[PDB]
């Protein structure tokens, strides 16, 4: 039931990219998408649009001390800007 | 016996005002540099 609800809510039609790269042309791929991939969801089923909230980055430190391991892995990071910010480049 | 009384009390209230100014600064610095430690929660996950 949980997987059914997840596939009904998050596998909607306007959140899918059909991407093809290689020896294909766009007209045949568009005809195939019209034939096979038409009418995925086209519905929200509760009139409740799901969205995204900005998740805050907080400074903290997690130390998983386990001294029987041969090597130690440490990752230190700060907050990145995002996808749409050009300064990532 | 005390020709020093007025100047001693002058340095007394100067010391009192300076100490009351500079003690909460070091107190807040100590509270910051130990509140990095007092927020630490520890967990034990044995393999059972």
């Amino acid at each position: 039931t949980d997987l059914t609800d997840y596939l009904n809510r998050h596998y909607k039609a306007p959140r899918m990219v059909l991407a093809a790269a290689g020896g294909v042309e766009h007209q045949q791929l568009l005809d195939l998408a019209q034939k096979h991939l038409s009418s995925v969801s086209r519905v929200y089923e509760e009139d409740a649009v799901p969205g995204l909230t900005p998740c805050r980055f907080t400074g903290s430190e997690i130390r998983h001390r386990d001294d029987a391991l041969p090597l130690a892995h440490v990752a230190i990071a700060v907050e990145g800007p995002g996808w749409a910010n050009p300064d990532n480049v | 016996s005390e020709p020093e009384h007025d100047h001693r009390k002058r340095m007394g209230l100067k010391m009192l005002l300076m100490m009351g100014l500079l003690l909460p600064l070091t107190y807040a610095m100590k509270r910051h540099k130990w509140s990095v430690l007092k927020s630490r929660k520890l967990a034990y996950r044995p393999p059972k």
